[PDB]
């Protein structure tokens, strides 16, 4: 089918999803607790084992105070909804989903490839076919979510899995929003903010192009575009209107990124008429076979080293904490959807 | 060299969302 044809199918599956979303699908007496994948504000990701399979996940858990006091609420409620509704090769599967008097869960697919970050501060940088393998993945990612009228406003290496077939999982929905007009929050990560944001406009899905060009740059230089030891000089690298490339960049590759990494919104590749074909037909993805890619039929540059089903070699150690949960319920008319 | 400027630099770990 067309690429419309496709979508619009996308469309009606999402929505009927999106309209009457899935709650309390399972318990925490029903899994057992591993090893903490990873931590942040919004609370952390446990590896755990679902006995009645024996199957393991990556569990991420919130704080319902402590999402209360981040004002994180409507945001948290966004990551769930949307997350449950989605269906795409490239996005991380929500297994599950239940809260209890403290805490939010929610049961992601287990990637034990590990985050892309780890691999590339590792390696150091990917040559241009294994950034662009990568870069195509994410292409396609945000035109079906674009095509749901969802904004997802963190992309980075820290949020993208590595599955056993090398191909990547975007997993952080935590800033993931629908809107269908134009949105204001201030919300992303430094390195990756869209000057529109950082001078608080009323911003769309451009910021999302915007931020495939931070993306692509930093996984073919091994370094982001604007980087310093401060945010707000990070920002005003962003806003300068100024970006360099190393002498090692491609030709084609270069003129990729100054359209992606366009201040100006009339010229950002992903903003114009012909949308994201303006990027899917670039010279940097002439080799690109979108269909093959999507169909995971392309052979993966990187399969990171499979160590057991359960095995977090590919992840750092963070201090384990308790899971407490109070007697009392925390939150309720809050967290009532959720 | 930038890789060295950024190697030195305090960002070269997971970075942060940003906070209000
Ligand atoms: C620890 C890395 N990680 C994972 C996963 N880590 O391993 N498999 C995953 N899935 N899912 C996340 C969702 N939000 C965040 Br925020 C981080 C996540």
């Amino acid at each position: 089918e067309s690429v419309k044809e496709f979508l619009a199918k996308a469309k009606e599956d999402f929505l009927k999803k999106w309209e009457n979303p899935a709650q309390n699908t399972a318990h925490l007496d029903q899994f057992e607790r591993i090893k903490t994948l990873g931590t942040g504000s919004y609370g952390r990701v446990m590896l755990v084992k679902h006995m009645e399979t024996g199957n393991h996940y990556a569990m991420k858990i919130l704080d319902k105070q402590k999402v209360v006091k981040l004002k994180q609420i409507e945001h948290t409620l966004n990551e769930k909804r949307i997350l449950q509704a989605v269906n795409f090769p490239f996005l991380v599967k929500l297994e599950f989903s239940f809260k209890d008097n403290s805490n939010l869960y929610m049961v992601l697919e287990y990637l034990p490839g590990g985050e892309m970050f780890s691999h590339l501060r590792r390696i150091g940088r990917f040559s241009e076919p294994h950034a662009r393998f990568y870069a195509a993945q994410i292409v396609l990612t945000f035109e079906y979510l674009h095509s749901l009228d969802l904004i997802y406003r963190d992309l980075k290496p820290e949020n993208l899995m590595i599955d056993q077939q090398g191909y990547i999982k975007v997993t952080d929905f935590g800033f993931a929003k629908r809107v269908k007009g134009r949105t204001w929050t201030l919300c992303g990560t430094p390195e990756y903010l869209a000057p529109e944001i950082i001078l608080s406009k009323g911003y769309n899905k451009a910021v999302d192009w915007w931020a495939l060009g931070v993306l692509i740059y930093e996984m073919a230089a091994g370094y982001p575009p604007f980087f310093a030891d401060q945010p707000i000089q990070i920002y005003e690298k962003i806003v300068s209107g100024k970006v360099r490339f190393p002498s090692h960049f491609s030709s084609d590759l270069k003129d990729l990124l100054r359209n992606l990494l366009q201040v100006d919104l009339t010229k950002r590749f992903g903003n114009l008429k012909n949308g994201v074909n303006d990027i899917k037909n670039h010279k940097w993805f002439a080799t690109t076979d979108w269909i093959a890619i999507y169909q995971r039929k392309v052979e993966a540059p990187f399969i990171p080293k499979f160590k057991g089903p359960g095995d977090t070699s590919n992840f750092d150690d963070y201090e384990e904490e308790e899971i407490r949960v109070s007697i009392n319920e925390k939150c309720g008319k809050e967290f009532s959807e959720f | 060299t930038t890789y060295a400027d950024f190697i030195a630099s305090g960002r070269t770990g997971r970075r942060n969302a940003i906070h209000d």
